RNA sequence: GAUGUCGGCUCAUCACAUCCUGGGGCUGAAGUAGGUCCCAAGGGUAUGGCUGUUCGCCAUUUAAAGUGGUACGCGAGCUGG
RNA sequence: AGCCAGGAUGUUGGCUUAGAAGCAGCCAUCAUUUAAAGAAAGCGUAAUAGCUCACUGGUCGAGUCGGCCUGCGCGGAAGAU
């Protein structure tokens, strides 16, 4: 499960997850799964989407995630009232924006690499597209 | 799936072969079992016989070079030929003892001299001896 | 040897390039030597079945510009963030 | 009609061919000592395959088939059983020389029409089993 | 009849056919494919 | 559309009466009457029916094919007829016919005596086989399916009513 | 410048995500008996031991002893544990 | 698309197992006759058989297949007077 080993500060403001990404392109592998939705990925949503991949190209072929969940969220527990602090880190979010290339594979045929993307697409709570490398 | 390249290389086949070759048999061979086939292909290789299964509209255009463009009407229906390239004859006296003995099939005309053979007068090239036989 | 038609564009900026990309058509660039950069707009369908062919971005392209031929070669490319779209091209000179 | 690949001077035995043939309608001890008498020039310890035909009066009849493809190249490389894990674990070595030997015995049931033909179904046989062409 | 949001063929022999406005598998080689889309 | 396409040959001694949409086929085996969807146009002219769509109307084609079919089997039924043979599986059950009555024996406490309706006659050749006949293709159809449905294939033994050409897949039980 | 709280009693009324009865598909459905889902709200849907209890556990029934909404229905209707 | 016909040989591939013969598993997956036929996609047998597919010849005679960009709809869709 990915997380930042340590940070500058525990908490984050909310802030706002407006724009189109940045890194749009396969990078490393042939193929790649990319973002056609806006929103957040966790952790466990990241990590249940690798297993998935992982399990259908039988660990063959080479896998990368160019996302990395850096953003805390803080929850308040039930019966707590409004203020007396800010809450506490509960998990690890990445803000996803249309267009970022999420995962990338290589060393698989196409076909192979669509239907792990397609298994991992699956536990993701956003729309996705299945990509390929291009020239320039 | 056949391509054009490989429908061109099978009429390129069978009209080297439709040259050399002296008399040629063409038949029908559905509701026959492979056992029986591969039977007929031992005693085709050892009679000098060439045994094919080809598409009638191949061979419409293997023929078409000449002289078996009268065996035209016999393609229709599943063909086979039997392209004797050794000694004429072989072929019309072997398919008229695999006919009757599996009783499956017609056999639709032969063909020698570049002259058309009815069904039914297949006894000119069946009772044709050896080479071999004017001694 | 593969051949766009392309027409110099009567306006330039954000409203102007949106609107072409609305009506299937997207802007382009053809720049280098001592000539003065040339601002055009390509048919989208037409410049996107092309750049499939790996060809496209390797040989010499030829621009025809009003009658006109340009020799250029695909210098970069901005594409879509998420659809099989092209929003922009460079070409250079040849 | 069933088909079986019964020992060169042996056949009587309950768990290879007993209930296996006699559930069928065949004579035990009529077709035992017939297939032994026609296989006594075959070689001892040789497994000799024998195809019955079986008629609706319990009557038979039976063509000698000439010994498996599997079962030649074992005692021409020298070995008692074949790799568990073919192409993976070596068991034996056989020359171009012993590989025309059981491809001229085989020629009775082979398809093919040439030496080449016959030699080439036999490196099959070997290359499925971990026995190395050498 | 398995009634669900996801309805699919499940092998060669299911058929996807639209009855009275809601999609169906009809399966001829296996009853447990059969399908109503609810 | 290529159903629609495909001309039905009327043989003769069969008489076609057309008004409008209403199509009467009269032959040896008897008469039926069919009134075709109005997105229909049939021509008649020699010794053929011709099936079109009608100009406005959307489904033309697929209503021209359906047309086709119908009357195609309209003009076998009124020459050479149809037949649908059902045979009986399991103990005691029997069927036999009295006039146009299929007594019917399936292992229940009653009798089954089913009514056949104009058109359909039936005849017994054997104690477990119902042999139908008709000029209507869905009629012949119908009871058959009705006459199927007093006792529909069971999965375990194949009993019951079936059709002559019906596969009737059986199944083992739950294994203890 | 007052909208009486839990539980019970009495009297209910609606929803359906159905407890029983009715119809049906699949079953790892032989039958009997079940499992699961679909349709269905017409009617029907225990009495007791303990505890203020609602609930729950327990005894013995029943075709069944449904789940919820109604100011957690109901004190200008009763009770007052 | 449909329909007619074939779907063979070495061979029951090897190992394993009471048996595993395309069809429990594990490993290999060539070669021959070929129009084409996987050392076998599923059902079946105690194991065989038997049924069918991948593939191919015939028949038929002009279209057929499913991805992309998009408009509008369809299911997913249960609540209490
Ligand atoms: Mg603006
Ligand atoms: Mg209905
Ligand atoms: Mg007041
Ligand atoms: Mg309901
Ligand atoms: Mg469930
Ligand atoms: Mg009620
Ligand atoms: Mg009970
Ligand atoms: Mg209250
Ligand atoms: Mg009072
Ligand atoms: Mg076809
Ligand atoms: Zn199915």
């Amino acid at each position: 499960m990915l997380q930042p080993k340590r940070t500058k500060f525990r908490k984050m403001h909310k802030g706002r997850n407006r724009g189109l990404a940045q890194g749009t392109d396969v990078s490393f592998g042939s193929f790649g799964l990319k973002a056609v939705g806006r929103g957040r990925l966790t952790a466990r949503q990241i990590e249940a989407a690798r297993r998935a991949m992982t399990r259908a190209v039988k660990r063959q072929g080479k896998i990368w995630i160019r996302v990395f969940p850096d953003k805390p969220i803080t929850e308040k527990p039930l019966a707590v009232r409004m203020g007396k602090g800010k809450g506490n880190v509960e998990y690890w979010v990445a803000l996803i924006q249309p267009g970022k290339v999420l995962y990338e594979m290589d060393g698989v045929p196409e076909e192979l690499a669509r239907e792990a993307f397609k298994l991992a697409a699956a536990k993701l709570p956003i729309k996705t597209t299945f990509v390929t490398k291009t020239v320039m | 799936a056949l391509n054009l390249q490989d429908k061109q290389a099978i009429v390129a086949e069978v009209s080297e072969v439709a040259k050399g070759a002296l008399s040629a048999v063409v038949a029908d061979s559905r509701g026959v079992t492979v056992d029986k086939m591969t039977e007929l292909r031992k005693a085709g290789r050892e009679a000098g016989v060439y045994m094919r299964v080809v598409r009638n509209t191949l061979l419409r255009r293997a023929v078409e070079g000449t002289p078996f463009e009268c065996l035209k009407d016999a393609f229709v229906g599943p063909t086979l030929i039997a392209y004797v390239t050794e000694h004429p004859g072989a072929a019309a006296r072997l398919f008229k003892e695999f006919a009757k003995a599996n009783a499956k099939f017609e056999v639709k005309a032969a063909a020698f001299e570049g002259e058309l053979i009815p069904a039914s007068q297949i006894d000119r090239l069946a009772t044709l001896p050896t080479y071999e036989e004017a001694i | 040897m593969f051949t766009i038609n392309a027409e110099v564009r009567k306006e330039q900026g954000k409203g102007a390039s949106r609107r072409l990309r609305a009506a299937n058509k997207f802007p382009a660039i053809i720049y280098g030597g001592k000539e003065a950069p040339l601002a055009i707009e390509l048919d989208h369908d037409k410049v996107m079945n092309m750049q499939a062919k790996a060809e496209f971005y390797s040989e010499v392209l030829t621009i025809v510009v009003d009658g006109k031929e340009i020799k250029v070669k695909a210098q970069d490319v901005q594409r879509h963030p998420y659809k099989p779209k092209l929003q922009h091209i460079d070409f250079v000179r040849a | 009609y069933v088909k079986l690949q019964v020992a060169a001077g042996m056949a009587n035995p309950s768990p290879p061919v007993g209930p296996a043939l006699g559930q069928q309608g065949v004579n035990i001890m009529e077709f035992c000592k017939a297939f032994n008498a026609k296989t006594d020039s075959i070689e001892k310890g040789l497994p000799i395959p024998v195809v019955i035909t079986v008629y609706a009066d319990r009557s038979f009849t039976f063509v000698t088939k000439t010994p498996p493809a599997a079962v030649l190249l074992k005692k021409a490389a020298g070995i008692k059983s074949g790799s568990g894990k073919p192409n993976k674990d070596k068991v034996g070595k056989i020359s171009r020389a012993q590989l025309q030997e059981i491809a001229q015995t085989k020629a009775a049931d082979m398809t093919g029409a040439d030496i080449e033909a016959m030699t080439r179904s036999i490196e099959g046989t070997a290359r499925s089993m971990g026995l190395v062409v050498e | 009849m398995k009634v669900r949001a996801s309805v699919k063929k499940l092998c060669r022999n299911c058929k996807i056919v639209k009855r009275d406005g809601v999609i169906r598998v009809i399966c001829s080689a296996e009853p447990k494919h059969k399908q109503r889309q609810g | 559309s290529r159903v629609a396409k495909a001309p039905v040959v009327v043989p003769a001694g069969v008489d076609v009466k057309i008004n409008g949409q209403v199509i009467t086929i009269k032959g040896k085996n008897g008469e039926l009457t069919r009134t075709l969807n109005d997105a229909v146009e049939v021509k008649h002219a020699d010794n053929t029916l011709t099936f079109g769509p009608r100009d406005g109307y959307a489904d033309g084609w697929a209503q021209a094919g359906t047309a086709r079919a119908l009357l195609n089997s309209m003009v076998i039924g009124v020459t050479e007829g149809f037949t649908k043979k059902l045979q009986l599986v399991g103990v005691g059950y029997r069927a036999a016919v009295k006039g146009n009555v299929i007594n019917l024996s399936l292992g229940f406490s009653h009798p089954v005596d089913h009514q056949l309706p104009a058109g359909i006659t039936a005849e017994c050749p054997t104690q477990t086989e119902i042999v139908l006949k008709g000029a209507d293709k869905q009629v012949i159809g119908q009871v058959a399916a009705d006459l199927r449905a007093y006792r529909r294939p069971e999965p375990y033994k194949g009993k019951g009513v079936r059709y002559a050409d019906e596969v009737v897949r059986t199944k083992e039980a739950k294994k203890k």
